[PDB]
């Protein structure tokens, strides 16, 4: 299904869908925001940005060439979606300009004006967007002083001091031959796609990225930015979760996906097979939440997200989740696991069979990327079915049952309970 | 029940203070910090400074009271001493 092969200095995989009208070609390295400073923060965003300006995406619009890119923790993609006739179209515009002649990109002029809408993209990002702040909020007070607490978007404090002589230096850092994947999906074939990367000589640069010098460690701890003038209550709540290339990778998603994701105003979304939403609902403590299994090269998160207005009754909340996530050790019944088995597989089956091959060009360039191939989706399918109710018992009890936890929150979370009270709910006193 | 009158501390959700904006707290799980941190340096700088900003206040009353009870208790024993009877009768009556 997935092929993947090795040039003299690239590494290629394809994802061939004959039954597809659109083909997409694209590289993807492998140093998202996690290979940062805290002081070149928001580097990957301003090559996003640059990547997608209007001069250079007026040249991809005249031949027909549709720009998207993507900044992530581990990996960062650039991608050039077309028609499946004119691939090469693409690989010429991705080589003349982002990968070799980079310097008409970086003039001044062009790398002010996309340095200012960076600062109000991401200005209007840390005022408006309230469960995505504090998921990053989350993330950087769970993995605190690692290179994993540092948001994607990067900072404004951290942005405004940006040159173009940092981007450049990123670019020597980072964007090697060593370091990228360059995908096809679509309905590209895999050796039109090397013979033409090979038709070219195509080369990115030689080096070899350096390497961090600390992992990212999990600390238990809290972060309340609270600010009374907000409607509702935004709290994220996760313990340290499995990374990628474990093997209760899967065991973690399922067990996210045994307390699935609610919302109180769709009235199918009341009635799943969730032992909370009977505890929950009947002085209606939240209007959404969405239980989540956040997989990274050295570490993970596991938790949930919920936005509420009853701010009253927040603890109680936090009370009844919590000791739901308690019967994962103890008490996990076979029919949950089922239910959370098929809901699974729809699950992964919407994420990677979808009709778009801008997310399948992301997802096979990080898969390859970390784990040199792509596990298919029957096999994945096969390890999601060979699971049982110990093996969720075991990983609960590792992972789960009376760990530190990370919370982070904004909003009116006066009503939200200290550390000590919240991390002494994460195991009952076997009643 | 009916609603009772208007207090100064509501309670989770509605205390009663102000409106908060822009103010953010960290906190580090206690499983992962070292209690009994810095004892030995507070037990002998901290406690100095606590002793040296609160201590005329306490000792200086201590100071006047005891000297005034035993100046009294010192006056209570010369009267009723041999060398002081003669002026005993004269104190009392
Ligand atoms: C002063 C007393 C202050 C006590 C504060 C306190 O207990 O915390 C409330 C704390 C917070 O309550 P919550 O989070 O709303 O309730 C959680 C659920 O009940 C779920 O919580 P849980 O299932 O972890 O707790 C259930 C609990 C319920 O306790 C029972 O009464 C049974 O069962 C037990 O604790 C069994 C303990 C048996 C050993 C006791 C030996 C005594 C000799 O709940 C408890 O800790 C219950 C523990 C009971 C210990 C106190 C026993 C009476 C003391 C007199
Ligand atoms: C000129 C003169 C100027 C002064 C010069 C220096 C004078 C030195 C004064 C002493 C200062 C001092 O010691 O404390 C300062 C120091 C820190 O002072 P700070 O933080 O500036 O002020 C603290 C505040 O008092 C708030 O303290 P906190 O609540 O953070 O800590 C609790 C507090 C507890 O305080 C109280 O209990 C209040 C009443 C204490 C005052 C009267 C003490 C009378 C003791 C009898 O700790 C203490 O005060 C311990 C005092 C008695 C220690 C006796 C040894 O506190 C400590 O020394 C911590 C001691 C920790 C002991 C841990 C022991 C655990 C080991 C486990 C034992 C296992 C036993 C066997 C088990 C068997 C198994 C089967
Ligand atoms: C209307 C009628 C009124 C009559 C009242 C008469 C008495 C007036 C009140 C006097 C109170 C006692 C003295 C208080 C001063 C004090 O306690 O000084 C406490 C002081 C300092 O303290 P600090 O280092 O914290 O301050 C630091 C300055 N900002 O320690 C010492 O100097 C120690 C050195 C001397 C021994």
């Amino acid at each position: 299904a997935e092929v993947t092969q090795l040039s003299n200095g690239i590494v290629v995989a394809t994802e061939h869908n004959p039954s597809a009208h659109t083909a997409s070609v694209g590289v993807v390295f492998g140093s998202g925001a996690a290979n940062e400073n805290p002081y070149n923060n928001g580097v990957s965003n301003l090559w996003k940005n640059i990547f997608l300006s209007k001069e250079n995406s007026a040249v991809a619009a005249k031949e027909g060439l549709a720009l998207s890119s993507n900044i992530s923790r581990d990996f960062q993609s650039y991608i050039v979606s077309s028609l499946p006739g004119s691939t090469d179209k693409s690989l010429d515009f991705l080589n003349q300009s982002f990968i070799q002649q980079k310097a008409n990109l970086l003039s001044s002029s062009n790398f002010e004006a996309t340095k200012k809408s960076v600062l109000k993209q991401v200005q209007d990002f840390e005022e408006n967007d309230h469960p995505n702040r504090v998921l990053e909020h989350l993330h950087s007070t769970a993995f605190q002083n690692t290179p994993l607490s540092l948001p994607t978007r990067g900072t404004l404090e951290s942005l405004e001091n940006l040159v173009v002589a940092d981007l450049e230096s990123f670019a020597n850092n980072h964007f090697l031959n060593s370091n990228a994947v360059v995908v096809g999906t679509g309905n590209i074939k895999h050796e039109d796609l090397v013979n033409s990367i090979e038709s070219k000589n195509l080369s990115l640069q030689t080096g070899t990225k350096p390497v961090l010098k600390k992992k990212a460690a999990f600390l238990g701890s809290e972060v309340r930015l609270r600010d009374d003038t907000l409607p509702k209550a935004w709290i994220s709540l996760a313990v340290e979760g499995e990374p990628v290339n474990s093997p209760n990778y899967f065991v973690a998603k399922l067990a996210a996906q045994i307390f699935g994701s609610y919302n109180a105003f769709e009235p199918a979304s009341r009635l799943q097979g969730i032992k909370l939403l009977d505890n929950i609902q009947e002085y209606q403590l939240c209007d959404n939440f969405n239980h989540f299994s956040l997989s990274y090269k050295d570490s993970g998160l596991w938790g949930f997200s919920t936005a509420t207005r009853n701010v009253t009754m927040i603890d109680d909340l936090i009370h009844f989740t919590l000791k739901q996530w308690n019967r994962l050790t103890i008490s996990v019944t076979d029919t949950e696991v089922e239910r959370a088995k098929s809901l699974l597989k729809l699950q992964l089956g919407q994420l990677y069979e979808s009709g778009n091959p801008v997310n399948d060009a992301n997802l096979l360039g990080a898969e390859v990327l970390i784990k040199g191939s792509k596990l298919s989706l029957g096999e994945a399918f096969k390890k999601i079915d060979a699971i049982t109710v110990k093996d969720v018992k075991a990983w609960a009890g590792k992972r789960l049952w009376d760990q530190d936890i990370a919370i982070a929150g904004t909003g009116q979370i006066e009503g939200l309970l200290d550390y000590m009270r919240i991390r002494s709910d994460m195991s009952m006193m076997r009643w | 029940g009916p609603p009772s009158g208007k207090t100064y501390m509501g309670w989770w959700g509605h205390m009663g203070g102000p409106k908060q904006k822009g103010i953010t707290s960290y906190a580090v799980s206690p499983y992962a910090q070292k209690p009994l941190q810095g004892i030995f340096h507070n037990a002998v700088f901290n406690s100095f400074r606590r002793f040296k900003s609160q201590f005329l206040y306490v000792l200086i009353p201590a100071g006047i009271y005891w000297y005034w009870w035993k100046n009294g208790n010192e006056y209570n024993e010369f009267l009723y001493s041999k060398a002081g009877r003669e002026e005993l009768e004269r104190v009392n009556v």
